[PDB]
């Protein structure tokens, strides 16, 4: 019960979502033939969270993926895990979004898009029930930025009653790789803001921040990546499939993170990740793990956090470990960084518990904190943009398929004004 | 007897100029490629965490 | 379900064209007979013939029959079409009017016959690559009016011109600078992209690397053939991150008009003495950027950068790309435009290059390439300014463009239009 | 330019030649490869044959040459569908997005390789609860 | 079994006739003697079509050659193949025809007629279950259009029940072979309107079109020509000799493409016919074919079929090919041609599959099209007439043998008929 469904687009997050569910598959027991081959009852228990049944006994992932070209879903078809996925799911165009937002949100995926709804629309009613949408894509890419943001509209458009998670790299300026990045990741960003439950960055800058600071090994490929962002999504959704002490689903996790409507935008961190020359020395201890899943290091975001005091913070302690710990560690540690926590608000940290740990390891906690900090990225997006647009370069393009200047000031001035109403409670005082 | 000029076994006409070094001839032969490395690749991608042990 | 049309056009498109198919045809491993002696990566420039050999996607189109019938009569002459190599009779005699308003019309129109032949077999068309050398008159004619033809025919597809343009101090005819204005101004106002490849240059890149001092055309052509290699090695071969054609002046034209870029190729060390540099990437690119890798006669120090799209082909990891990025802008010899903070497009692919038997080049496991856009590019534009404002002050050989059918304010009018993209340059650098 | 009638013994480049030397039964096809392809004199001390094109001889039914057009061009649909339960082979042709043949399909050893590697290889469940 | 007769008259009808019998000799696998070396048993179930049996197993054609001089008749068995035509009254004459239709149709030919009528009584009976007559002669020659002509009459005062079938070439203006040429063609046409229920036209000016400007060689000589005439004519008859999905005979076609009792004139043509130079880089499937056939160049008739409209079209498709592409591509050259093909009619394209494609190729097509555009090939013929009678040149030969210009203009009389009747339907709506 409470089941839900998975539509990812672009080829970012066709890659990730190819990597989480041969994550999930690997934490269940599914092989890749689809039959069963798990040991313990409760690895079967909850296979409603992400698994439909065909006629057979074998068992397929509840995934639709789109993507305007075929180059991408067609390599990510033939490797391992290829063959769960349901082709008739499959859906994609011939032409290519070109990252433009014009292409990919006016002219080519309004026609594109009847055949992904309807598949979405049967995919949902098919089962018993819904509980959220959870979206995977890009904003700095041309077809995801477009496709995914109208496909949420809709989707939100046609369902009111159900929430929605979202989780789309941002581009730090750093490392870049598209040189109109800036405007599409700006207009994305206003489309969501607006009609977006949740979302949850993750900034592939502190991404090659830890995996080169923490693991220690030197040349880490994109799989590394692709599976931390993975295990990281795992760490939100073990609990609506596991049981335990206390159970929290995706609602409980909005009702306990989101003070406010316009504030719907968190960066996660995922802990433990022990260098292959020490895991054998480190030692796994409760206050080890808080101390780290506090550390500043281990979130998946560059920007700073202490910059700024956390609004609130929640964790989803996985593994066994006794109740009193953890209270006991949050206590200490809220007395101890009072001024990085607000005042207004006490008693500012969520737990939670789940028995079953994850694959091989005792003790794994994610971290999700919404912090005044995360004015950064978009200070620093709006600061490229500004100057990017004083002098409409590459302005003709996004003008010569029917969008016009002002759509622009409309999403410029959508996002200033949430970096302002962000702002505002940091100097907030009681 | 004529390429001897210090002309003809330097300047050639069509290729490159012959100045004769010797390969080691165990290797360059089949396919050897240059470069300093063939960016050696590790130990584990996965594995590193999820230790399986 | 992607296909590119090859259109050239003069002899310089032509044996330029030569050469590269032999690039080509190795790449894949289609011997000449056509057949495969023993993984849908051959769809993107070759078309299957239902059973058997294949047959390139491209039409060539001359004036003069000799260098076309030795095509028809090389070591290659078992691939194209035998009804593909359109010819004509009378050769255009470097009087560009000939090409475009007396002669070329005859043979413009059957152009278009075969050309529609081949995209209805194709099914998904992405675009078209156009060589025309402006130094080379039969080209010249025939390049700029085709570029009007297909736009009207076609419509929104985009294109880009392999030009070959005059050297500022070399020069191979008298009369060079006054088909390359006529014809500069017929590629402006219809080409989305063009490519720099003043010949100069290339005997530059010659010398310094593989220490050649006969260098013969084959030679030159050889180091283009793998340039566009370069540009099309993600279009067929499976990658980490793919750029496509579309994606090219998505990232590459700051404005409508200002439409040109300069493009460099390296590593370029060949088995004489390569294996005693490292050719790591970091190392790699830092050539890139050199002056002496400019494939054309510029200098980028004389002016700011606006965008950059730099592609690399090999086993480089993606990580050692980004430190790459580091460095170069620390740098302080390169300055960027103001107004294009981050500009760098990167491109990566996995199948390394290949190597043509008995050529100069050596098999490196790196290879970089890179189309970069410039403000320098105003130098070349410039500096022919001189040579068509001595010239006509005296109106030298004009009186062989008046009775050929072209009117003679058509030179006027062509002044212009060099001087108004000279003066937008300038206007684009300025800091706001 | 208009097509000129033939006057010049076919080997020049006039006009309706490459046609025209495309057939076998002629002479001129089949030159000598010293004949032009020569670098020099001495090189190669004398000539060679390559032969010219490969094309049938009369010009209608150009597919001869070829053993596989022989082999199937005498069969009949109903000898091709109905022959037998026993080893009949399905032969339409599907999409090739259905038939991609996935890598694991591909090489069935790395099939079996996986799973014990992987699946059920030293898991934790000893769940804290009252009744387990 | 159905089987058929041919019967050829005049050097031309002779010179075809000698070639279609070759290329039959071959498919089946008879050699120049008649010894069975083909190698399936495709060949010898229907071989009974055109070839009889006799002892010592030599398969000797049932054909008829009859010409008023014996030059021609020397030559056929003079050439390869030769030795398979039965030496048996085996009608010749010995006073020539010399291009007068009079003097081949009443003194002359009578004389002889009459022995020839017996033979062809006797060989058409040796069939079963007879199918009909097909004769090939030439309307410009004497000996064919005259003496030819008076043998069709007689067949069918006694065999009303069998169809027959001609093989017609008429001369073309552009080209000259005779000068008293127009005369003998149009006292012919009015002879064969009345008794021969179908006619197909062959232009022998016509026949280097495909030749010189698709087949591109450069001296092609009368044995080339052959080869066309002979490439379609084998073809009309390609379910009358091996399986298929769809057998169509030929009174089908009569039935098929015979709307009205007069306006039995067709026009055929082959495909594909490609030169020595691209013979291999062309694709044959159903989509390239189906463009080639009504390519206004392609057909073997001198009349242009774009100067009207077509009311009634047979394809005869050979070789193993999906029918539903058949199919597809009729209805889709229908629509896109629909300015081509009367109104009141619909649907007026028939398909036909065959089992086995020529020796040597893929896939065929035969076309046999009735247009009301031939009418453009007798108004030439006929405006030559008008203009060369009112001065009675050469009136006076034919009027040596007792034929009397009261039937000439009775002929003339019916000639106009034809192209006007044949003409008010090219734009009459119902
Ligand atoms: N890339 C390249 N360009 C060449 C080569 N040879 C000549 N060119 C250029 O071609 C220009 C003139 O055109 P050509 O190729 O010589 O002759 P063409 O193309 O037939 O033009 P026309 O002389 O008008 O017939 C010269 O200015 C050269 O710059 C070559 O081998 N490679
Ligand atoms: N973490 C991660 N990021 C990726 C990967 N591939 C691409 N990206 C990011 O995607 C961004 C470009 O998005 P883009 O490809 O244009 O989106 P698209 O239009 O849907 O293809 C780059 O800035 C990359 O950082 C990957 O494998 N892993
Ligand atoms: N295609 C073709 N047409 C021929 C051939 N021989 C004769 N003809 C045609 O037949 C006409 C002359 O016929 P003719 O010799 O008088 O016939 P005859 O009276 O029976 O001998 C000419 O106009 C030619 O077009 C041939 O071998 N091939
Ligand atoms: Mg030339
Ligand atoms: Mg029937």
């Amino acid at each position: 019960m409470r089941e839900i469904v998975h539509i990812q687009g672009g080829q970012c997050g066709n890659q990730i979502g190819a990597k989480f569910w041969e994550v999930i598959s690997d934490e269940h027991g599914i092989d890749p033939t689809g039959t069963y081959h798990g040991d313990s009852d409760l690895q079967l228990e909850r296979i409603n969270v992400y698994y439909n049944e065909a006629t057979g006994g074998r068992y397929v992932p509840r995934a639709i993926l789109m993507d305007l070209e075929p180059g991408t879903m067609d390599s990510v078809r033939a490797g391992p895990f290829g063959q769960l996925f349901r082709p008739d799911n499959f859906v994609f165009g011939q032409t290519g979004a070109g990252n433009n937002w014009a292409k990919g949100h006016y002219t080519e995926g309004a026609e594109l898009i009847d055949s992904v709804l309807d598949v979405v629309r049967k995919e949902a009613e098919g089962c018993d029930c819904l509980q959220g949408f959870q979206i995977t894509h890009s904003l700095g890419g041309g077809t995801g930025s477009g496709m995914g943001t109208l496909l949420i509209s809709k989707v939100r458009e046609e369902y009111p009653d159900r929430i929605m998670e979202t989780f789309s790299v941002v581009p730090s300026p750093k490392v870049s790789d598209t040189v109109v990045e800036p405007y599409n990741a700006t207009l994305s960003v206003h489309q969501l803001v607006e009609n977006a439950d949740e979302c949850m960055v993750i900034d592939n800058e502190a991404l090659y921040d830890i995996c080169f600071r923490t693991l220690k090994l030197t040349t880490p490929t994109y799989g590394d990546l692709n599976h931390l962002v993975s295990a990281a999504m795992s760490g939100v959704t073990c609990c609506l499939r596991f049981p335990g002490q206390l159970n929290s689903d995706l609602r409980k996790l909005a009702v306990n993170l989101i003070p406010f409507p316009r504030l719907h935008f968190f960066m996660i961190g995922f802990a433990p990740l022990t260098s292959r020359g020490s895991q054998q020395y480190r030692a796994l201890t409760v206050p080890e793990l808080t101390q780290q899943m506090f550390d500043a290091k281990n979130m998946m975001c560059a920007a700073d956090p202490r910059h700024g005091r956390y609004l609130t913070a929640s964790a989803l302690f996985r593994g066994r470990m006794s109740t009193k710990e953890v209270d006991e560690q949050m206590l200490n540690v809220q007395n101890k960084n009072s001024s990085y926590f607000v005042e207004w608000i006490p008693n500012n940290i969520k737990s939670s518990i789940c028995d079953i740990p994850p694959k091989g390891l005792k003790m794994a906690v994610t971290f999700v904190g919404n912090s005044t900090a995360i004015q950064e990225m978009f200070k620093r997006v709006a600061e490229q943009f500004t100057a990017m647009f004083r002098r409409k370069a590459f302005l003709h393009w996004y003008t010569g398929e029917g969008m016009d200047e002002m759509e622009f000031t409309e999403a410029e001035s959508n996002m200033n004004d949430l970096v302002s109403e962000y702002q505002q409670y940091q100097d907030a005082t009681a | 007897k004529e390429a001897k000029y210090h002309s003809r076994q330097v300047e050639p006409l069509g290729k490159r100029m012959e100045r004769n070094y010797e390969f080691p001839q165990e290797v360059h032969q089949d396919n050897f490629k240059f470069g300093v490395a063939t960016i050696n690749s590790e130990n584990t991608a996965k594995e590193v965490m999820f230790p399986q042990k | 379900m992607r296909e590119v049309i090859s259109i050239h056009v003069g002899q310089g498109g032509i044996q330029v064209g030569n050469a590269c198919w032999e690039l080509f045809c190795l790449e894949h491993g289609i011997q000449p007979d056509g057949q495969m002696p023993s993984d849908d990566a051959f769809n993107t420039f070759f078309s299957e013939t239902g059973a058997g050999k294949h047959v390139p996607r491209a039409v060539f189109l001359d004036l003069e029959p000799t260098v076309i019938d030795e095509v028809r009569t090389g070591t290659y002459r078992q691939l194209f079409h035998p009804e593909q190599l359109i010819s004509g009779k009378e050769d255009a005699a470097n009087n560009f009017a000939r090409g475009h308003y007396t002669i070329g019309k005859e043979i413009v129109d059957l152009c278009l016959d075969r050309i529609r032949k081949l995209a209805d077999n194709c099914t998904g068309l992405q675009g078209f690559l156009v060589f025309n050398s402006v130094g080379g008159g039969t080209g010249s004619g025939l390049g700029s009016l085709l570029l009007e033809r297909l736009s009207v025919d076609y419509g929104k597809k985009s294109k880009l011109g392999f030009t070959i343009y005059p050297s500022p101090q070399v020069s191979t005819a008298v009369v060079e600078p006054y088909n390359s204005i006529l014809s500069t101004h017929s590629l402006l106002e219809h080409t989305d992209v063009a490519v720099m490849l003043d010949n100069e240059a290339i005997y530059d890149i010659c010398r310094r690397n593989l220490d050649i001092e006969r260098p013969t055309y084959t030679n030159l052509n050889r180091l283009i053939a793998q340039v566009i290699s370069s540009l099309t090695a993600s279009l067929r071969f499976d990658g980490a991150l793919n750029v496509d054609i579309t994606e090219f002046q998505t990232n590459l034209v700051p404005y409508p008009r200002i439409h040109f870029m300069l493009s460099s190729y390296a590593p370029i060390i060949s088995a004489e003495k390569a294996y005693h540099e490292q050719l790591s990437v970091a190392e790699i690119t830092n050539s890139a950027f050199e002056p002496a890798n400019m494939m054309a006669k510029c200098d980028p120090r004389h002016g700011k950068y606006m965008a950059c799209s730099m592609m690399y082909r090999g086993d480089v990891v993606p990580k050692d790309v980004n430190a790459s990025i580091a460095t170069i802008k620390t740098k302080r010899t390169i300055q960027f435009v103001d107004w294009c903070p981050t500009g760098f497009k990167v491109g990566i692919n996995y199948q390394p290059p290949t190597v043509v038997p008995g050529g100069d080049l050596a098999k490196v496991m790196r290879a970089v390439c890179m189309i970069s856009n410039s403000t320098a590019i105003a130098e070349v534009f410039s500096r022919l300014d001189h040579k068509f404002d001595l010239m006509y002050a005296k109106r030298a050989f004009v009186h062989w463009y008046v009775g050929e059918g072209m009117e003679e304010g058509e030179f006027s009018e062509a002044r212009e239009d060099l001087a108004a993209l000279e003066k937008d340059y300038e206007e684009v650098g300025i800091e706001t | 330019t208009t097509e000129p009638e033939k006057k010049f013994n076919s080997t020049v480049l006039i006009g309706n030649w490459y046609e025209e030397r495309c057939d076998p039964n002629r002479e001129q096809s089949k030159f000598y490869n010293e004949r032009k392809f020569a670098d020099n004199n001495y090189q190669k001390y004398t000539l060679s044959e390559n032969k010219f094109q490969d094309t049938s001889n009369s010009w209608l039914n150009f597919q001869e040459n070829k053993p596989e057009v022989k082999n199937d061009q005498f069969i009949t649909m109903n000898m091709q569908e109905y022959k037998k339960p026993s080893e009949q082979k399905r032969n339409s042709e599907l999409k090739p997005f259905i038939v991609k043949k996935s890598h694991f399909d591909k090489n069935p050893h790395e099939l079996e390789e996986y799973r014990e590697k992987w699946t059920k290889s030293a898991h934790t469940f000893d769940r804290m609860y009252l009744g387990t």
